[PDB]
């Protein structure tokens, strides 16, 4: 009843954003939409003149710095699954330290972020990432209890077939492991990235 | 104590705002970043941990668990590297300089933690199987022949990636 | 797992009681729209009113509180901290089903438990002020 | 050691005594372990010394 605004140019003119400056870095504006109101109080109504401005997020960052590392761990714990199952201490080297860098991954993903009580993303991507390499993890494990006798082929035998000095035969769990995991953890990434992207 | 000032500018214009016309003068330096500190600091131990990828090479095939602790150690330095570089920096959303040579280093310890599971792939997976049936790539049955060709290519990839890399951003 | 009732205080300085009265008036204390607010890790259950005159060198004082409840939410640190724990215990069991013939990789499986938890330990608290009692 | 050592210096363009002392010590130890690479390249036998 006092005072009243309004914009001088039509709304969405009134709000004019200059060219060079833009000091985003990880954010594209698309646009501005403006508005005007009232809203109520204990006191009375204010006419309420609004701006809303559009902000997209530029995943190239997460995607350099937190996914292709995940990504990379991944393949790398699925890389155990090639060498032979006498190499016990190899093996368990690579469950060891790929659970180890991707508990640190988990660890430094949140520091980008305020400390929201819910789940992103970023972190169920991560929590699955995990779960493929404990999964590789007990895989070996696995194997390793199967494995019957502990010495290594020596190269120089002619095997005997599988219905003197014996030979572990490949491990079936392996053969399965190296063309199911990689193809699961792809059709993850799949349908996790067109989950996403496209919204 | 990082920046040396190239030159600097002085220029006089008039702005135009919805308002009016208003004078401007502009104050410019155009600033050159110093390298010795990133030589130090980021690059020096990625050549010195690409070296140390290399050794894997020379170690027997069988010895599995040395050449397997090297190329993942070699990698987690890769790794902290990194962290330690992005700690310190904003949240840009492209690849620098540093962040493709950090990325080039790490594809190549990769490929030697990779090229070693090959070659046990090759004696351990294929060996049986092939045992029962009875510069130039190298014949894919001799693992020494598979190192050899390893210890003369990886060095040579490696100093024509800086070559490149070098010449292209210098 | 921690509740919390943080008071917000006020009273005239100079004035004692019997210079100027406090009151609470019957829509004491309005709270619009708790959604738009920052509170991350906690959430606000309720507020209450409350007035008391406090004993002090120059006077006495009507003091008029404001106290707001607020419990904390446990996802962040569910997803920060116990899971990984968790995650590790079950890592430090995998040493079992190892063949016992196995020494560098049970014993590297085992210490490695033991820096990884040591390192959840210490990383736990940064958060937190430096209190001398068991959470 | 090498990256936490200068955390709280400036940025500055040349390399201090601390950096020296870095390298060198650094330079040690990965001669050490081209030393060990070396000694392992003449093992001829892969099975150790019984008692
Ligand atoms: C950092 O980055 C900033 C931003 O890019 C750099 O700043 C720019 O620097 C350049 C010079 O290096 C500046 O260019 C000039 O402007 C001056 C002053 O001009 C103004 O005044 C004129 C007279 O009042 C007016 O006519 C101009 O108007 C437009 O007019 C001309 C002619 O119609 C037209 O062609 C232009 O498009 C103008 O936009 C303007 O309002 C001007 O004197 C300069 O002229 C030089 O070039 C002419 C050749 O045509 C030559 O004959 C002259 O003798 C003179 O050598 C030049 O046009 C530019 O304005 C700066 N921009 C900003 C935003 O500041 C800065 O240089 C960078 N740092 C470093 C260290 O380089
Ligand atoms: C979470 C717990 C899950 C528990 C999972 C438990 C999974 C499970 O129970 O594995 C059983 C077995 C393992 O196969 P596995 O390769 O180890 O077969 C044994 C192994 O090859 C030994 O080496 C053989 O002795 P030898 O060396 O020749 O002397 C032995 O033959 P023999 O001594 O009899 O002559 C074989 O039994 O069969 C599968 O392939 C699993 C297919 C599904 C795998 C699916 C993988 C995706
Ligand atoms: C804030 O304080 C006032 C005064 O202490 C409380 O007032 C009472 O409110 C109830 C409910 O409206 C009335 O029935 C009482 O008569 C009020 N008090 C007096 C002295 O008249 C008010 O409820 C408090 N608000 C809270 C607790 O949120
Ligand atoms: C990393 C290059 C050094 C590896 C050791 C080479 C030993 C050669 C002995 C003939
Ligand atoms: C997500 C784990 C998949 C395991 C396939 C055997
Ligand atoms: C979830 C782990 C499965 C390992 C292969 C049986
Ligand atoms: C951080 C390493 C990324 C490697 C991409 C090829
Ligand atoms: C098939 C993997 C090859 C690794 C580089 C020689
Ligand atoms: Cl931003």
């Amino acid at each position: 009843a006092e005072v009243v605004y309004e914009w001088t140019r039509e709304p969405a003119r009134s709000v004019v954003v200059a060219e060079d400056g833009s000091r985003l870095n990880q954010y594209d504006l698309l646009g501005q939409t403006v508005d005007s109101g009232i809203v109520q109080s204990s006191t009375g109504e204010y006419v309420v003149m609004t701006t809303h401005f559009h902000l997209k997020r530029k995943i190239g960052y997460f995607v350099i710095q937190t996914y292709l590392p995940c990504i990379m761990t991944v393949i790398l714990s699925q890389v155990s699954f090639w060498l032979n199952r006498e190499s016990v201490p190899a093996r368990t080297v690579f469950g060891v330290t790929t659970v180890l860098t991707m508990t640190t991954l988990s660890i430094s993903a949140r520091n980008s972020l305020p400390k929201v009580a819910y789940a992103t993303a970023m972190d169920w991507f991560i929590a699955v990432c995990y779960a493929f390499v404990f999964s590789a993890l007990i895989e070996f494990a696995t194997v390793n209890y199967f494995t019957k006798r502990g010495y290594a082929w020596d190269g120089k035998s002619v095997v005997p077939e599988k219905p003197k000095k014996t030979f572990n035969s490949v491990s079936k769990i392996d053969r399965l492991s190296r063309i199911a995991f990689p193809l699961l953890f792809g059709i993850f990434n799949l349908v996790y990235w067109a989950t996403y992207l496209n919204r | 104590p990082q920046f040396s000032i190239v030159e600097h500018r002085l220029v006089s214009r008039n702005v135009v705002f919805a308002t009016g016309a208003y004078p401007r003068l502009s104050l410019s330096f155009r600033l050159k970043r110093n390298i010795g500190y990133f030589i130090l600091q980021t690059y020096m131990p990625s050549i010195l941990i690409t070296i140390l990828s290399w050794v894997s090479f020379w170690i027997n095939y069988d010895a599995s668990a040395a050449r397997v602790a090297l190329g993942i150690t070699t990698v987690l330095t890769m790794t902290t590297i990194n962290t330690h570089l992005r700690e310190t920096l904003p949240k840009i959303p492209y690849v620098k300089a540093i962040d493709m040579y950090l990325m080039g280093c790490f594809v190549f310890v990769f490929l030697a933690l990779l090229e070693y599971a090959f070659v046990n792939y090759i004696f351990f997976g294929r060996g049986p199987q092939r045992q029962k049936k009875l510069i130039k790539i190298p014949d894919l049955t001799d693992v020494n022949a598979i190192d050899r060709w390893s210890r003369i290519v990886f060095p040579f990839t490696f100093s024509l990636f800086n070559l490149v890399y070098w010449l292209y951003y210098v | 797992m921690d509740e919390h009732s943080c008071p917000l205080e006020f009273s005239s300085y100079g004035y004692p009681r019997e210079e100027i009265v406090y009151q609470w008036k019957r829509s004491s204390v309005e709270v619009g729209d708790t959604r738009s607010w920052r509170l991350y890790q906690f959430s606000f259950v309720g507020l209450r009113n409350t007035t008391e005159v406090v004993k002090t060198t120059s006077g006495d004082y009507v003091v008029m509180s404001v106290y707001f409840d607020l419990s904390r939410r446990m996802g962040y640190f569910t997803i920060q901290t116990y899971i990984p724990c968790t995650l590790i215990v079950v890592l430090s069991w995998v040493s079992f089903w190892i063949n016992k013939d196995a020494v560098p990789a049970r014993t590297s499986l085992g210490i490695t438990t033991v820096l990884t938890m040591t390192t959840l330990s210490t990383i736990a608290r940064k958060s937190l002020p430096k209190v001398s009692y068991v959470t």
